[PDB]
């Protein structure tokens, strides 16, 4: 549990987008009076062995924390996305719900799919009938609205 | 209130 969280501190940190030194929900918060649009979690305090993540919305800022199940990691308790393996990144699954997916946009130079003068196609690149179906937003105590994040925090 | 301050629920549950 504790060790799943912490080894994704260690990789999650090396990205720069960790921010260790606010407090659990503050520092969370921060990036609404700073980086606008964007999300970053901190390392909530005690023992310092778990982080929360919150993001900025137009109904009011939110914070997450991971789950550990037995060894799983998951932002809850319903084993609904066990496409990847046991015991796989721990974090790195729940990114996917606090940002988008992983692997820079680059991709070693040339266009490996151009998309010119192209009428009627279906535009489906990265969906090899695979989709464990993402998204992140605040329930209304009754209504679940839906919010769309995905920006990472760029220092500043 | 100067104590509880991260507060928070879930996000999308399941569907």
């Amino acid at each position: 549990e504790y060790q799943l969280v912490v080894n994704a501190v260690r990789k999650l940190q090396e990205s720069g987008f960790y921010w260790s030194a606010v407090t659990g929900g503050e520092a969370n918060l921060l990036l609404s009076a700073e980086p606008a649009g964007t999300f970053l979690i901190r390392d909530s305090s005690d023992q310092r062995h778990f982080f929360t993540l919150s993001v900025k919305t137009q109904s009011g800022t939110k914070n997450l924390r991971i789950q550990c199940e037995g060894g799983s990691f998951s932002l809850q308790s319903d084993p609904r996305s066990t496409q990847p393996v046991p015991r796989f990144d721990c974090v790195l699954k729940l990114v996917h719900h606090y940002m988008p997916p992983p692997g820079t946009p680059s991709f070693s130079l040339p266009p490996t799919e151009p998309s010119s003068e192209v009428p009627e196609q279906p535009p489906a690149q990265a969906l090899p009938g695979s989709t464990p179906k993402r998204a992140y937003y605040i329930y209304s105590g009754g209504e679940k609205i839906p919010l769309v994040l995905s920006r990472p925090l760029s220092s500043n | 209130s100067t104590a509880s301050t991260v507060e928070y629920s879930t996000v999308v549950h399941s569907g």
